[PDB]
């Protein structure tokens, strides 16, 4: 049915691949766009920029304490199915095999 | 409209961006648009049925032993268990009656059964630094072209080293390096079939031309769907949706095979296993923030420290790297509810073992073009884990399933059923022991399915046309040669048969013969029967007491059970039997049958003539097909030592009266193979075959599936059936093989 | 004297008739934009002659 | 029945369509460039008189 | 409407159709050459001598468009004839043909030219160009055979001949379509084709659906010819390929800059980059031409299903060969409409591809098959198979007054001359015209009895401008006969063939009233023997003065012989073995090489085919004009052939009961033969 | 019929846009005179 066997004759893992990178309970990258996010406010209002990231943060924390590196995800997401056009004209996100007509 | 065509097509989004490939710089060596090159290895994976447990450890500590001198952060492994429907395996084309019925009772018998085979693929990328922050600095800047080729030469031999490395690490597996094929006035790349094959879907035969690669790699339209976890390619063959998996946790164990229930299964898929290894530095790093993480334990667990606090020992000490691998299953089928009812099967085995999987969604496209082994960038979720653990995720087993097509005399001569449920297509060239061995030993203990097997095997062989001759024992297979275009030749006491002693360069061959002649001798007779040979007081005495027409059939047979008492009958008979066929060796293909050692062992000189003479006719189609219904006396045989040596097919059958000292001196086949053997109790049917290295305890089977009624009672051999047989016969007469009708009449008595 | 695969190509694919049409209508639509500047110099003088 | 007589005039047919295409061309961007100084006389004056 | 797709506005000089945008246009149809029966170095040979004049006449204003089509020919009528026996030939052999392709290749080359008070000259400058270009063009195609297609009086109101294929082009059928006061685009599209709203497939209406299957190659072809495995299949398609030769400036500017964006790049690949400089160097030594290139192919199947299928296989058949093609999901519009000559807009990828490449992509090979309607006598008189599963469409009248109509069959008795005679002859009767037949035995005898016509054999016992028979007459004292009896006449030479001076005078007589009797309204004369009379003193002189006004008259005079080398091309025989229009040499166990190839101009290689046949192989070489083929006219079971070949061979014991039938019935409305039918096999038996 | 019918077309057709605008150059000319000479008193 399967070669795996119940055995203590075992490689652990040790699980470290919960503990990924974290400054302050958060990826950088993500909390680097929070900090832009957060400086983007500043450029309409001082009083409540600084005052916007706590919430965002302790979100960002929370969601990746759940699910880890979720972040990768939602920017690959971005990325690829949402810049891609013409989505409804296909019904579904579509690459023309070949290149370019004109090409000029 | 056609302006609007225009500027949508304008609009569309090529799927060259998402391909990097380019030329090859070398033959089996792949480029990159990022200078990542590249090379995939074709591997006949290690069977793993034989279910020796501290074996498949020590496989998975040497594979980590041997990779350790590879592991370094300038590399990665992609690793693709691609599962296919094949179609490659034609159906037979026959002209007798016989053979012809058997072969569509039995493609009929295979209604209901997969005929999937899985063949696995590994491929090596080697970039050239894997800095964290550096690569990008120094990617957006200018460089001298004879430097690229400094940086073109240094990665070639590094990967070559590489190749070569693993190369010697997989003998036991299978082990081929797929390079550039020619055909036809035009070169192809073998390689870039593989890639094509992740990325279309379908194996469509690449020309190499002077444009780059990724222009014109794709010919099928993908539509990744939105807000969906399936896909759908467009593609002049059919339309195939293919849906995605991934991995979202793991667990510590990593006992060898935790993946390997998803071989076995009824739903073709393709399987991905990144590892792209990790620097030290970056591994203690990641090490000691689980370290430190543990170490904030507020008593969370006493034993977790003392299970960490040697990870550190065995990563500086230990021949492992830490590494990154995401695994991604993309399962493909004609419909939407069929692939995502085989997504809950896959889950659900997945499930089985300690790993918790989750459909991928929102990145369906980039687990897609991770399939493809140069896509860094496009990893879904990379995670860290131990080297050891990869090897356990990947450990290269492979139920043993023969090459169906492109095996040398074309295509697999037989589909055989296998106990565990892959099919394996039977052939008798093996790749070790230049042309391809098909010798074959079917050694057995008194089982008439060494009769039934070696029948079938000639009926179904029968569809390349091959000449054979044949040696059997107590009428055995008179029927079956009858059955088809053949003469039996019946060697029978009493009546000297259509040869006599006799033959008609042919003084130099009947030299032997007087030699033979000689018995109760040996040193006055040297040339005094020479000179009488140009043109002995008991040799005229046997030719008193001695109590042929070749090339107009295919099938060949000699009743020779008479001659177990006195060789000198034996030996000339095997002498004059031997050479006569000679001729024939060369005009087509051939394949020798026996079914004994001893009578050939009365020979004294037919290993003197065969030591040479088998490399000679296996240079031009010549096959040995031998059988042993002892073999537990066979290779005491002086010769038996090259009969062991020689062979390329071992086929076993139940043997209650196994040795353990024979078939590990000889026989050469491991411990649990051995244990495997004889758990076969007497008269089972299932005969494990040793075809090459690998190994598989295939079975054939001829009961009613909802057949085989004739050629049941037709393969088998028995003394009183067979004589019977020959009433009948004598009563037709009837050269047309077609007779089969007239002694379905006869059959009354035996089948009441 | 050519000098350019690009004016090659463009040369190819262009439409002669449909370029002199084209032409004369933007010729058309910038005499249009003039004579509505005329206007507004129009407006302007009944309005502030008052 | 002259059969090329009758289309031994489509040639210069088609010359004389090109040229008066072409003519006609010439004429509009005369046109509309008087238009457009003029057009530049009314609205400068209209501009002045605005104060 | 679809006007706007369409160029072409109005035809001018009687051979070049004008354009919108004041570019001329001329269209050839091109009878491509045997690309199967020469050796590998004719085909060479053949692409550098259409590269002479390629590169002779090339400049940026030139361009070519190709296209080959197959078409599915209903042109064949299957005509009526009232022979009893001859219909039962004609309805078995037509039942033979179930399964089999009908399927025939047309070629076509347009040659376009685009230029880039003193406007009257300018113009004539400009017409002369393509003036110029065609008659270089022809005079490079002699060998080929090109028939420029120009104007054609109907009736009152003129039909130009090229217009025919521009619509065939889109309409997809052949449609005739008059020269009228309008703009040809106008009302050129008869038919509207409908592409899908996604554009994966296209459907046009009689319903004919489309896929294309888009085709480009990068890098030169090994072969001269790569899409010849094209030409035999079950689909009918047209293949485009468009040349507009770019000026060497622009050439050396594109490989410039190609060869700069090949050299920046993350890896270097040594091997295209040294490829493409040793082309760049090629350029200005070996003298092609480039020019932007785009290949399509345009299949048709009844149902997208099919479609698809067809697609499949054709995709499958050339990956074969090392060409990869793309199929087309969207701009099917595009790719359709470019295949109309001058529509360089609408073409999907053009691709710089060098000249050589372009002729060994589109080389005019194509298999023979003849012309199957129009002839002069009007449609193809039989069909026969060939070798490679492509029909030929057998015709008298292929030459080089009116076109030549001389046949020669060279080969022995035995190796099938006799149901092959039979056989051409019944077919012929399909016109209902005069035959005069001399035969060197007694065979033809009961196959022309069969006919209408009654055999007239000689026998022992059976013999003012009437100064000619006079003047004649005293020639040979120094050493029912007319037409109005009936259609078909026999005249036994077996009597005067072996006799060393008996055959001259008889003959002379004898042509008198044959010649005299109809003299204008048809003749098919037939000779077993030619060789024997043409030996005369006087009748080879009359027949080389004569055969002009034969020629104008409808007049084919079908000689053969059994061995050439016999016939010996004396002085007086070279003109009727040189004027012969349509070659049918049968397999010859013995043929001297030197005369046969010699006096035949028979080409190396077709004289290795010939050899190939060998003896004893049911099988023929056609040599018509300029092109060969390898017909078989074999009669197996898919089963009449048996009884109609027993007939058509004639043997003695055959003669004698034919003549001994005929003359003891009395009234027999040919079943003679049912009493033939048996009456025979069981004497062989 | 055919280029001629076209030739004539355009021949005539821009005859009218060339009277149009010269009409309203001339409409647009009288009443800035008008205008004008209005508003000198």
């Amino acid at each position: 049915m399967k070669p795996p066997q119940q055995q203590h004759e075992a490689f652990p893992l040790f699980k470290g691949a919960t503990r990924l990178p974290t400054i302050w309970g958060v990826p950088m990258i993500p909390l680097m766009a929070m900090v832009m996010g957060v400086a983007v406010i500043a450029l309409t209002v001082s009083i409540w920029w600084w005052a916007l990231v706590p919430p965002l943060w302790f979100i960002m924390a929370q969601i990746t304490k759940n699910d880890d590196k979720a972040f990768r995800i939602w920017w690959l997401w971005i990325d690829t199915k949402f810049r891609n056009r013409n989505k409804g004209f296909w019904g579904a996100s579509s690459y023309s095999p070949a290149n370019y007509r004109k090409r000029r | 409209g056609a302006i609007e065509s225009r500027k949508l097509l304008a609009s569309e989004t090529p799927v060259g961006q998402f391909i990097p490939y380019s030329h090859h710089v070398t033959d089996t060596i792949i480029s990159t648009k990022n200078a990542e090159y590249l090379s995939v290895w074709k591997i006949d994976g290690r069977s793993h049925q034989s279910a020796s447990e501290a074996d498949v450890f020590q496989w998975i500590r040497e594979l980590n032993n041997t990779l350790r001198g590879i592991s370094s952060a300038n590399l990665s492994l992609w690793t693709h268990i691609v599962r296919r429907r094949v179609y490659e395996y034609p159906d037979a084309e026959f002209d007798n009656v016989f053979c012809r019925q058997l072969d569509e009772k039995y493609r009929e018998s295979f209604t209901g059964y997969n005929l999937m085979v899985n063949d696995l693929y590994l491929t090596v990328v080697y970039r050239p630094v894997s800095d964290k922050v550096l690569s990008f600095f120094a990617k957006r800047e200018r460089e001298t072209p004879d430097q690229k080729k400094h940086r073109q030469e240094s990665c070639i031999k590094a990967l070559e080293d590489i190749n070569r490395t693993l190369g010697q690490s997989f003998k036991r597996y299978g082990a081929e390096l797929l390079s550039v094929y020619e055909k036809g006035g035009h070169a192809f790349s073998a390689p870039l079939e593989f890639l094509a094959r992740l990325v279309n879907g379908e194996h469509i035969p690449m020309p190499i031309c002077r444009d780059r690669f990724s222009d014109y790699m794709a010919v099928n339209r993908p539509m990744f769907s939105k807000w969906g976890e399936v896909g759908e390619l467009r593609s002049l063959t059919g339309l195939r949706r293919f849906g995605m998996l991934e991995i979202r946790e793991y667990d510590d164990a990593t006992e060898p095979g935790q993946l390997n229930v998803l071989l076995e299964s009824d739903y073709e898929f393709v399987l991905t296993h990144s590892f792209s290894v990790l620097s030290r530095p970056a591994a203690k790093e990641y090490l000691q923030r689980h370290q430190k993480n543990l170490i904030d334990a507020r008593d969370v667990a006493t034993d977790q420290i003392e299970e960490i606090d040697e990870a550190l020992n065995q990563l500086i000490s230990g021949h492992f790297v830490m590494g990154e691998h995401h695994c991604t299953l993309t399962v493909y089928g004609e419909t939407v509810q069929q692939v995502r009812d085989n997504l809950a099967h896959a889950s659900a085995a997945m499930l089985d073992v300690a790993v918790l999987p989750k459909p991928v969604d929102l990145a369906l496209e980039a687990g897609y073009w991770a399939q493809l082994p140069a896509n860094w960038q496009w990893r879904p979720r990379p995670a860290p884990i131990t080297s050891l653990n990869f090897l356990s995720f990947s450990p290269f087993h492979n139920f043993m399933s023969g090459k169906p097509t492109g095996n040398p005399w074309g295509p697999a001569v037989t589909i055989l059923k296998t106990v565990s449920g892959t099919p394996l297509y039977f052939n008798f060239h093996a790749s070790k022991e230049k042309r391809l061995l098909g010798n074959t030993m079917l050694i057995g203990q008194s089982s008439s399915g060494k009769t039934v097997l070696l029948g079938f095997l000639l009926a179904q062989a029968q569809k390349f046309k091959p000449t054979i001759v044949a040696f059997d024992k107590d009428r055995g297979m008179e029927i079956s040669i009858r059955a088809m275009g053949g003469r039996y030749l019946p060697l029978k006491t009493g009546e000297p048969s259509g040869f006599n002693p006799f033959q008609l360069h042919a003084n130099l061959i009947f030299l032997k013969q007087f030699v033979k002649k000689l018995a109760a001798a040996e040193e006055e007779i040297d040339q005094a029967i020479t000179a009488m040979m140009s043109d002995p007081t008991v040799h005229a005495r046997l030719v008193k007491w001695c109590e042929l027409d070749l090339s107009t059939h295919q099938i060949y047979g000699f009743d020779i059970t008479e001659f177990l008492d006195n060789p000198e009958a034996r030996t000339p008979v095997m002498m004059y039997l031997l050479y006569r066929t000679e001729s024939m060796i060369d005009g087509r293909r051939f394949m020798y049958v026996f079914d004994e050692f001893w009578k050939p062992l009365q020979d004294e000189y037919f290993e003197d003539l065969a030591k040479n003479k088998q490399k000679t006719i296996r240079k031009q189609n010549g096959i040995f097909v031998f059988a042993t219904q002892e073999p537990s006396d066979a290779l005491e045989s002086n010769i038996a030592k090259t009969l062991i040596q020689q062979c390329a097919t071992y086929i076993f059958l139940a043997n209650p009266k196994a040795d353990y000292e024979d078939y590990t001196q000889g026989f050469k086949l491991t411990d649990s193979e051995f244990e495997l053997v004889r758990g076969l109790g007497e008269f089972s049917r299932r005969f494990l075959i040793k075809q090459g290295d690998q190994s598989a305890l295939a079975e054939m089977n001829l009961g009613k599936f909802r057949d085989f009624d004739d050629e049941l009672l037709v393969l088998s051999g028995t003394p009183d059936n067979a004589e019977i047989a020959e009433s009948i016969i004598a009563e037709v007469g009837d050269d047309p093989a077609v007779w089969l009708p007239i002694f379905l009449d006869r059959v009354k008595a035996e089948r009441s | 004297q050519l000098k350019s695969y690009y004016e090659e190509s463009r040369g190819l694919e262009r439409d002669l008739i449909g370029e002199f049409v084209k032409s004369r209508k933007t010729a058309w639509r910038v005499a249009t934009a003039s004579g509505l500047f005329g206007l507004l110099g129009m407006v302007c003088g009944i309005v502030g002659f008052s």
